[PDB]
């Protein structure tokens, strides 16, 4: 739980820093699988599975 | 949480990849449609 909280905080700070990344990840879209692919290509193995 | 510049390619992997948009609002003969990047 502590590790997950730290990783989520890091991801939130990253989204804050990467304004373009945050905008592209936040723009509404019906499809989700490409968003999942982008997220995995970003931090698939850097952070834990949860 | 080390993030490399390859993330840029990631979004490039997204931007480059029929199209159906969605009406987000409509009023007085004017509609607004989300999506349709190739329109």
């Amino acid at each position: 739980l502590t590790n997950l909280a730290d990783e989520l905080a890091s991801v939130a700070k990253l989204l804050l820093s990467e304004t373009a990344l945050n905008k592209h990840l936040a723009e509404p879209t019906d499809d989700s699988a490409p968003k999942v692919r982008l997220l995995e290509r970003l931090l698939s193995d850097k952070v834990s599975a949860t | 949480t080390i993030s490399a510049a390859d993330i840029e390619g990631a979004i490039e992997d997204y931007v480059s990849s029929e199209e159906i948009g969605t009406v987000i609002d409509a009023g007085d003969g004017i509609a607004h449609v989300e999506g349709l990047p190739s329109v």
